[PDB]
């Protein structure tokens, strides 16, 4: 906590999971639109 | 305008070429992030206070 | 001036098992030869 | 109308908003001020 803030420390984490594969572009911008709808919500402050 | 969006931190777009999924950087990404068969993702929530 | 990494250890929160790997933990952290000025400290909430 | 209950129920509204909208950008740490006919009735109800 001297350097870091307190949320480091104590992360959550998230899994979707699909059928296919997701290692193309077109399934990269869903998923960047998640990412985003995750930071959005109200007293998240990132996500990664 | 390119160096404007960069500083800016600006995400209201996002594309990825497919070049870049040969890069090694994006490479040893999609074995940080990604399921080996490439079927999940996962995600890092970081809370505010 | 610090840095953090995330580790998975075997057991779940709270059992003995858990705890015993908290301790095989701190004690590989703290026996290195560490450079000078550099500290290892085991947190979470499985430590706690 | 902005003076009246509705009218002083949206400062806190604006505040978030505004707070989450620096949320993730260079202005993050920048302090955010507001005043108006509604947010002094707003403190008036309060006291009152």
């Amino acid at each position: 906590f001297r350097h870091f803030s307190q949320a480091k420390m104590n992360p959550d984490l998230m899994m979707v999971e699909t059928d296919r594969d997701l290692r193309n572009p077109a399934d990269f911008l869903v998923i960047d639109k998640i990412a985003k709808a995750l930071k959005n919500v109200h007293g998240i402050a990132q996500v990664q | 305008m390119s160096q404007a969006f960069d500083a800016a931190k600006n995400d209201d777009s996002f594309y990825l070429p497919p070049e870049a999924f040969e890069t090694d950087d994006f490479q040893r990404g999609m074995k940080l992030f990604m399921s080996p068969d490439g079927h999940a993702v996962r995600f890092t929530i970081i809370h505010q206070g | 001036k610090a840095a953090y990494v995330q580790v998975y250890i075997a057991g779940d929160q709270g059992e003995s098992l858990a705890n015993e790997s908290v301790e095989a933990v701190r004690k590989i952290a703290t026996e290195r030869e560490t450079p000078s000025g550099v500290k290892a400290y085991v947190t979470g909430a499985a430590a706690t | 109308d902005p003076l009246t209950e509705e009218g002083t129920a949206r400062m806190d509204e604006l505040k978030v908003a505004a707070a989450d909208a620096i949320k993730g950008t260079p202005f993050e740490g920048a302090r955010i001020y507001l005043g108006g006919s509604a947010a002094t009735y707003n403190d008036m109800q309060i006291g009152a």
